[PDB]
RNA sequence: AUAUGGAUUCUUCACGGUAACGUAACUGAAUGUGGAGACGUCGGCGCGAGCCCUGGGAGGAGUUAUCUUUUCUUCUUAACAGCUUAUCACCCCGGAAUUGGUUUAUCCGGAGAUGGGGUCUUAUGGCUGGAAGAGGCCAGCACCUUUGCUGGCUCCGGUGCGCUUGUGACGGCCCGUGAAAAUCCACAGGAAGGAAUAGUUUUCAUGCCAGGUCGUACUGAUAACCGCAGCAGGUCUCCAAGGUGAACAGCCUCUAGUUGAUAGAAUAAUGUAGAUAAGGGAAGUCGGCAAAAUAGAUCCGUAACUUCGGGAUAAGGAUUGGCUCUAAGGGUCGGGUACGAUCAACUUAGAACUGGUACGGACAAGGGGAAUCUGACUGUCUAAUUAAAACAUAGCAUUGCGAUGGUCAGAAAGUGAUGUUGACGCAAU
RNA sequence: UUCAAAUGAGAACUUUGAAGACUGAAGUGGGGAAAGGUUCCACGUCAACAGCAGUUGGACGUGGGUUAGUCGAUCCUAAGA
RNA sequence: AUGGUGAACUAUGCCUGAAUAGGGUGAAGCCAGAGGAAACUCUGGUGGAGGCUCGUAGCGGUUCUGACGUGCAAAUCGAUC
């Protein structure tokens, strides 16, 4: 009744291009994930991690797919990486970063 | 915000062209034409809806086993039991009755 | 609490037609919708249904009647006129 | 119309290949005096009166 | 447009004069809730009506499949 | 057209149920009879479908100086078939005053209520078949091509005086009581035909062949029709999103569709159409013609007169925004034979604070009053100069007539209207 | 109503992209009855016609297009004939 | 004068169809209650009556003696009704 949910996403493809620092990233998530209404309280409620090449989120409070893509679309256009780079789902609830 | 049309050339709106809003497969709205509504058969004596046996539009009876058509007793699909109930007793003691007034007068022409 | 003096079921009429005239309409109307004894199963349960024609709310019998309320004064003098004079034929 | 008799759609349809213009070739023949087609019609110019 | 469930009354089917053909479907699906399973519904095609016998256990499956006729014209997938 | 399977029969034309009735079937001539075809309008109330609204999740898109777990969008399921599903109605048990049951709407019962237990109609709905293979949304590879090729996802819910339509059980109305026939079924009847060495059975299932003829395009209107025309006119109907609001009003929007109507430059007089105007307030004029004023909703307040129903929104008043709070009004469950637990609604009254005293802030929306004349009223007419006091009307009264008739039609008639008629009628004033 | 491109001898008026608006679901949306009869669609295309224009059209030339056991007719009866 | 043709407009009857936002009023019937010695009288509800009323669509056509009056139009257009 409780339910652990995770969310990959391959951020090589533009990581590799150089136009793209999942450092300061998964930090974008890391602290601006809404957790019962506002930043930080990631109360060990949801994990934001990297894999050097992989972003990984675990969740046990309300946080949705749909959330994930809203938020790097977010930093996306903070750091300028609009019409370079794509969020996508590639199959269900795995994400990725598509470059050309 | 979805809107239909009629699906024959009749443009009006009568008993023989009652529409029916429908979602299909292909996630449209359709009009489909709906045929007028079965009534129940009734009794021929007490006048109800005469209970077992099934309704549809007449010409539908004939495509029908004869079971949906009657229910299993004297008179069956045709007066509603509570009827047949009735046209049994009568029938009984007015038969009876008919004794008790033939040997009775039988007796008047004896006894005069 | 009463909603009107005197006019009645008659209150639809307005102020129209004079008064005169929404009064004999009344007594009639009062007639007609009112709920009836029957002879036959004895409930009141005796309604009208066109003028003439007055039948029993359960049993369903119909009888035929005035053309307002069931019998007419005329009509019952006669069914006792008829009483009498076929008495006279058996005795 | 839009729901027709036979009746109708041939007059229409016999009126359909009436509805063109001269043969030229008529044009050509000896003592030929027809210059034009002067029986054509139009749809929106004259009514068929059925 | 008719369903059947006598997996007896199903193989006598296949075996009717007017049956000409038959197909064979495969749906993944899910379990009660947990997980997931494969079904599997057997079509026949009479001249009036296509029966479907729906099979819900795998191995019921494999082993009905052979029990068709070598005659019958079975349209896998 | 028919053939196999099943059903039926040595108790020949089935069984089961106390019964309403059940069913895969389970013979039926003449003849009769019953039902369905098959029927007004309004009102509320109940339910269905489609739409509207809305939570979570999976996708794609939009905005991101800043803010928003955001904005937008996809998430669908036909006829037909199986099972199941109903208000109504009815059956069995039983026997009712301390009368009970009961609708929003007061009806029901010793001609058998309340109670318990069953039976039917299948409108409608549910799950499965059809049927995911279709459709819808995506991502991931290919190449001048036909155009592919490969993967996924297509899930779970909420709400109701909502809107539209369908439908049921009821109620109101009538000197109005609101088609017909083709056609289909049933039952009463029992002429007849039919079994044991094998009959009867095609209203049960499955199986075979066949279905002609004519119309099918498009417009349906500020250009496809009628008005001499691509005419500001006329011309019968179905479908119907969000906001505000009482609303199918007005005003703004989604979807879809338009962006058609000669154009350019100026802005004299006089216009047509839209507006404002100090002080006065009808002095203008035949005449307040035109225009102005009023207006919603909540509360308060309301005269003569009256056929007692009205007159009445009479008249006359006050209030109204934003925001912030308080209170009242409901559903669902387990309780031996007082309360606890959660879910989902705009209404209505109140109290703070707040502003250049504004708030039905656009849109929308009655001027009132006292008399005289005249017609009672609603209703009708001179299409194209008269809408009225003129016609009609109920009401009142008069006349004719009992059918071999009144009244009226025709050249005639073995002719016709009233007449499917009968003085509570038809005809005539 | 506007800017551009393309097309063409020729573009205020055609096509396309962009912009601004409109009708506002009692529609300038989606369909039909009566009536029209090919106007429907494609290609070609401007002499006349569309009260300015024209490369555009309901115009002109030349072709193509209307598929039914189940939608209508056909059958039934209505006032009437 | 004679013999013919019209009810596609319109008048009226019949037959068979279809159509009408939202409001205001609150008539019979029904329930509960109050007073009164009695006869009887009052209050609150519920309910949804009407050739009733406000007003769109509809139908009509009052005024401007408005527009137009070689018209959009051989009867239209606007506002008002
Ligand atoms: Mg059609
Ligand atoms: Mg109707
Ligand atoms: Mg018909
Ligand atoms: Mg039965
Ligand atoms: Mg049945
Ligand atoms: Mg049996
Ligand atoms: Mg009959
Ligand atoms: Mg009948
Ligand atoms: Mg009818
Ligand atoms: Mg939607
Ligand atoms: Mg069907
Ligand atoms: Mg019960
Ligand atoms: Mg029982
Ligand atoms: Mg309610
Ligand atoms: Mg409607
Ligand atoms: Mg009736
Ligand atoms: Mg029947
Ligand atoms: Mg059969
Ligand atoms: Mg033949
Ligand atoms: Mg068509
Ligand atoms: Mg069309
Ligand atoms: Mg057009
Ligand atoms: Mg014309
Ligand atoms: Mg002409
Ligand atoms: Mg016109
Ligand atoms: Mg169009
Ligand atoms: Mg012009
Ligand atoms: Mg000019
Ligand atoms: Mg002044
Ligand atoms: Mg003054
Ligand atoms: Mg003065
Ligand atoms: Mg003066
Ligand atoms: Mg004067
Ligand atoms: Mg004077
Ligand atoms: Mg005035
Ligand atoms: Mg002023
Ligand atoms: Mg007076
Ligand atoms: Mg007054
Ligand atoms: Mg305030
Ligand atoms: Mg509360
Ligand atoms: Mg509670
Ligand atoms: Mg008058
Ligand atoms: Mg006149
Ligand atoms: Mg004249
Ligand atoms: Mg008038
Ligand atoms: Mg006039
Ligand atoms: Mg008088
Ligand atoms: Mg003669
Ligand atoms: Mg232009
Ligand atoms: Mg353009
Ligand atoms: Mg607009
Ligand atoms: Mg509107
Ligand atoms: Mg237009
Ligand atoms: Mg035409
Ligand atoms: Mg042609
Ligand atoms: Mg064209
Ligand atoms: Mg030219
Ligand atoms: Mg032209
Ligand atoms: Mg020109
Ligand atoms: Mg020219
Ligand atoms: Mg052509
Ligand atoms: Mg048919
Ligand atoms: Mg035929
Ligand atoms: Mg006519
Ligand atoms: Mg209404
Ligand atoms: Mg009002
Ligand atoms: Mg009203
Ligand atoms: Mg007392
Ligand atoms: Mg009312
Ligand atoms: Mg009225
Ligand atoms: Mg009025
Ligand atoms: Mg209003
Ligand atoms: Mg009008
Ligand atoms: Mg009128
Ligand atoms: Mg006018
Ligand atoms: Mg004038
Ligand atoms: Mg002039
Ligand atoms: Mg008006
Ligand atoms: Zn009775």
């Amino acid at each position: 009744q409780k339910i652990a949910k995770t969310f990959t996403v391959d951020v090589s493809s533009p990581t590799e291009n150089g136009v793209f620092d999942p450092a300061s990233y998964a930090k974008y998530l890391i602290d601006h994930i809404k957790v019962e209404g506002a930043v930080g309280n990631l109360g060990n409620a949801v994990t934001v991690t990297e894999d050097g090449t992989v972003v990984t989120v675990v969740s046990t409070a309300k946080f949705s797919g749909k959330y994930l893509k809203y938020l790097t679309k977010k930093y996306l256009k903070k750091n300028q990486l609009r019409d370079w780079i794509r969020f996508v789902s590639t199959k269900t609830n795995e994400y990725r970063l598509a470059f050309y | 915000a979805q809107r239909v049309t009629f699906r024959r050339r009749n443009p009006y709106n009568t008993r023989s062209n009652k529409i029916k809003v429908v979602k299909t497969p292909g996630g449209i709205l359709r009009a489909q034409h709906v045929k007028k509504l079965a009534t129940r058969p009734k009794c021929g004596d007490c006048g109800s809806a005469l209970q077992g046996i099934s309704t549809l539009r007449p010409r539908q009876y004939a495509t029908v086993s004869k079971t949906h058509k009657t229910v299993s007793r004297a008179y069956g699909g045709s007066r509603c039991a509570n009827c047949v109930k009735e046209r049994i007793i009568r029938a009984f003691l007015i038969e009876e009755q008919k004794i008790v007034k033939k040997v009775v007068k039988e007796q008047t022409e004896a006894a005069k | 609490a009463k909603r009107t003096k005197k006019v009645g079921i008659t209150g639809k009429y307005g102020v129209r037609y004079g008064s005169s005239l929404r009064r004999q309409v009344k007594k009639l109307e009062i007639q007609q919708h009112a709920r009836y004894d029957c002879s036959f199963c004895g409930k009141k349960t005796v309604k009208r249904g066109a003028a003439g024609i007055w039948t029993c709310s359960c049993c369903k019998k119909t009888v035929a009647g005035g053309a307002y309320t069931v019998s007419t004064a005329a009509a019952a003098t006669v069914r006792s006129t008829i009483r009498r004079l076929r008495e006279m034929v058996e005795a | 119309a839009a729901q027709k008799s036979f009746r109708i759609k041939q007059k229409m349809a016999k009126a359909k290949k009436q509805n063109r213009p001269l043969p030229q070739w008529i044009r050509l023949r000896t003592n030929n005096t027809i210059r034009y087609n002067a029986k054509r019609r139009n749809w929106r110019r004259t009514k068929m009166n059925i | 447009a008719r369903e059947i469930t006598d997996i007896k009354q199903f193989l006598e089917l296949t075996r009717r004069a007017d049956v000409k053909t038959a197909t064979v479907k495969i749906n993944k699906k899910l379990n009660k809730a947990g997980k997931p399973f494969r079904q599997t519904k057997f079509k026949v095609r009479g001249s009036s009506s296509l029966y479907t016998l729906v099979i819900n256990d795998a191995g019921k499956a494999k082993k009905l499949i052979q029990s068709l006729p070598p005659t019958l014209k079975v349209n896998r997938l």
